């Protein structure tokens, strides 16, 4: 109700942050039982496709300003089919899927890369350098979880090599990918290395041009743009 | 465990048990190429050594 306000009336560009909306479903869930009605399956509310879209379709961009939704969305046990995250994506412009197998492979950002979409990405939209660089990250990746049944069997330095190759592009990728915190100290110790996007793309694109094919490959993580991942690599030795 | 657990843990050995076989074939090819290649062969290193022995 109050960012509406500013929205229409404060014409504001406003980015909301809701942290959980699922704190919300929830407690609506929770009462549901308790409001004598029937919950649900998973135990949720019978309701929660219309609490969540009058609530969804409550916020938007008119032309009397946007409301830019950065929804925090808990997902429990990063289960999703979990109904309200189910549901969710459908209100969802852009599903930011945070991986947790991806924090633990100690990135940070530690998203969930091809489930932190949006389903409007296009080589028009974004361009198709953005576009591009995305399909075929998007698939090489996911090519290389085909590949760790590979080195399953195969090992830590030893496979098919141009195979090989990728691996450990996808390795440096993933590194490059990673982003130190201004905030995190306590994370990161680092600070914060922001990455104006272009040198994003092309810092990708780049890599895909495997200019750093010899350059190593956690000179990547924690960084900001690319540059200062090959930087990184000197630094070292 | 819990149905994921198990599937993912089915997955890889469903992938395993093709990526075996696979490399079974693979192997087995490689192998029939390799049984293949004995025959002149067989002579060929028996009689490599085929005479440190009579003399």
């Amino acid at each position: 109700t109050v960012a509406e306000y500013f929205r229409d009336q404060e014409g504001q560009d406003v980015l909301l942050f809701i942290d959980n909306i699922f704190r919300f479903t929830q407690a609506g869930s929770e009462v549901s039982a308790l409001l004598g009605r029937i919950p649900s399956a998973v135990g949720y509310q019978p309701t929660l496709a219309t609490d969540m879209g009058t609530m969804q379709e409550r916020i938007t961009t008119t032309k009397k300003g946007s409301i830019t939704s950065v929804q925090a969305i808990y997902v429990p046990a990063d289960d999703l089919t979990d109904p309200a995250p189910a549901t969710t994506f459908a209100h969802l412009d852009a599903t930011t899927v945070l991986s947790r197998a991806i924090a633990e492979l100690g990135i940070y950002p530690a998203v969930d890369p091809l489930d932190s979409t949006s389903r409007i990405m296009d080589p028009n939209i974004v361009g198709s350098e953005h576009y591009d660089v995305a399909r075929g990250v998007q698939k090489i990746l996911q090519d290389y979880k085909s590949l760790q049944d590979i080195i399953a069997i195969l090992g830590m330095d030893e496979l098919s090599e141009e195979d090989k190759l990728t691996v450990s592009r996808a390795r440096k990728i993933q590194r490059f990918l990673s982003q130190p915190f201004q905030v995190a100290e306590v994370f990161t110790g680092h600070l914060g290395k922001l990455v104006p996007l272009k040198e994003t793309i092309k810092g990708f694109q780049q890599i895909l041009a495997g200019e750093y094919d010899h350059l190593p490959e956690q000179a990547f993580y924690m960084v900001g743009p690319i540059e200062e991942a090959v930087a990184k690599a000197d630094k070292l030795a | 465990a819990t149905l994921k657990d198990i599937t993912r843990r089915l997955k890889s050995i469903k992938n395993i048990q093709k990526i075996t076989k696979s490399m079974k074939m693979v192997a087995a090819a490689k192998y029939a190429r390799a049984e293949r290649e004995l025959k002149p062969a067989r002579v060929y290193g028996v009689g490599s050594l085929a005479l440190y022995e009579k003399a």
